[PDB]
């Protein structure tokens, strides 16, 4: 009835050895019926093990499965870059007494390649903007790695609202990330301050963009 | 030689009853288990239902009675009864995850459940303010619903582009960036933004 | 009881009874297809009803 894997996230470093755990509350079918997929965002997910240990065509042997009735783990050895993704376990029970297949929860493995500082693009509001009532002020952290926060400042005062954040995923050759943040504001909330700043910090180190309105 | 298309996910309003279809390609008619699994924005994998070669039928437990799981010789079909917004997700099909064939999964169709009506985004272009190399981008904003595509000079643009995923607002409609980086002997970019549900095509051209 | 062919005694409870579940796509006869799926494109294996 409850299948619970590994918390998000595992953190592996490049090379290094990672273990997913899936427990079921109840013993799979015929105690080896259990698959492993691996999700990478906007595709579908791609079967890695089946028969708990038994690898699927075209996968590599980094992948490795183990276990038997209710404890299952995958292994992910040399993990690599391009193994950032978030992996599920799949059991097989009677149809009729439970549901017939069940995922785990999944779990993200966020890998640890070689640390970069951000650089930092602001973008400010396309002149067409102002006159629809709403305007948007990107701010963009290129190539980074490990997570950064994002703060935004209007004339020295830190916003609390208004800011929504977008990160891709890990680039599977570096392992870095890439970060959209926007300031959402009114017209006259835009039109009643001059500097516009967002910075990005990383640990203890900040970067700085910042535009004054009507300037450039 | 086997392959899996999903089809049908549209905006729909709660409550519309909506049929989902899988069309199978290079498959034979009863050799295989065909189950419907789904995932919300930013959740993780829900098995619903399967329908088996012999024609039996499971479905998840929270499933039984809201979805109807059925069979031709080249499709399978899932019926959503009574849509509620906690139904919005991308619907997969896939055959039987036990067997040592190919597990094969189709790209998803995506069924967007929401009183909210569909809405064209705008779109704003985003340069520094007024070099050897340049970015630029363009800023999609207040669409319903996903997905937009974005290509940058009719997609002969490739290199050193950066989509960014969509964010939903408070008020429930979709918000994205590209951007792309260019030299100086580039021509101004143009970003070509499409929406598939409202019929709608914009390109903007970006320069510094 | 059944006797079963091996594609590459097969333990036949690797083919998935009727709504059941396995790791191996079998085929069979009319008595083997009344109790369990029966799957022949790439089956692993064909079984027939034992006779005696």
């Amino acid at each position: 009835t409850g299948m619970t894997q590994t918390p998000s996230p595992v953190s592996a470093a490049v090379g290094g050895t990672v273990t997913i755990n899936c427990q079921a509350s109840q013993s799979v079918y015929n105690n080896y019926l259990l698959s492993w997929y691996q999700q990478k965002p906007g595709q579908p997910p791609k079967r890695l093990i089946y028969s708990a240990s038994t690898l699927a065509s075209g996968v590599s042997s980094r992948f490795k499965g183990s276990g038997s009735g209710t404890q299952f783990t995958l292994t992910i050895s040399d993990v690599q870059c391009d193994d950032a993704a978030t992996y599920y376990c799949l059991g097989s029970y009677d149809g009729n007494s439970a549901d017939c297949l069940a995922f785990g929860g999944g779990t993200e493995v966020v890998v640890k390649g070689t640390p970069v500082a951000p650089t930092v693009l602001i973008f400010p509001p396309a002149a067409d903007q102002v006159a629809t009532g709403t305007v948007t002020i990107v701010c963009v952290a290129n190539k980074y790695f490990p997570d950064v926060t994002v703060t935004w400042e209007v004339d020295g005062t830190t916003q609390t609202t208004g800011i929504e954040n977008s990160k891709t995923p890990q680039n599977s050759a570096d392992c870095t990330y890439n970060l959209s943040s926007t300031l959402t504001l009114t017209s006259t909330q835009y039109n009643s301050h001059k500097e516009y700043t967002c910075k990005v910090t990383q640990g203890t180190t900040s970067v700085v963009q910042s535009f004054n309105r009507g300037d450039c | 030689t086997g392959s899996l298309e999903e089809s049908g996910g549209r905006l729909v309003t709660p409550g519309t009853p909506l049929t989902l279809t899988c069309t199978v390609s290079g498959i034979d008619p009863n050799s295989d288990h065909m189950s419907w699994v789904r995932q919300a924005p930013g959740k993780g994998l829900e098995w619903i239902a399967i329908i088996y070669a012999s024609g039996t039928t499971y479905y998840a437990s929270w499933a039984k009675g809201r979805f109807t799981i059925s069979k031709t010789s080249t499709t399978v079909d899932l019926r959503i009864a009574s849509p509620t917004t906690e139904d919005t997700a991308t619907y997969f099909c896939a055959t039987y995850p036990n067997y040592p064939t190919d597990n094969l999964w189709g790209q998803g169709t995506l069924v967007t459940v929401s009183g909210t009506q569909p809405k064209a985004p705008s779109v704003f272009p985003l340069a520094p303010c007024c070099s050897s190399t340049v970015t630029l981008g363009c800023l999609v904003k207040g669409y319903l619903p996903e997905p937009v595509t974005v290509t940058w000079n009719s997609g002969t643009l490739t290199n050193g582009v950066r989509t960014f995923p969509s964010v939903r607002q408070s008020s429930g409609l979709y918000s994205l960036s590209s951007v792309v980086s260019v030299t100086s002997s580039s021509q101004p970019v143009t970003c070509n933004v499409a929406h598939p549900a409202t019929n709608t095509k914009v390109d903007k051209t970006v320069a510094p | 009881s059944f006797v079963c062919f091996e594609h590459k005694s097969f333990d036949i409870s690797q083919c998935p009874k009727i709504g059941g579940h396995g790791s191996k796509k079998c085929t069979g006869d009319a008595a083997f297809c009344s109790a369990y799926e029966c799957t022949a494109q790439y089956a692993n294996a064909y079984c027939s009803h034992a006779n005696g």
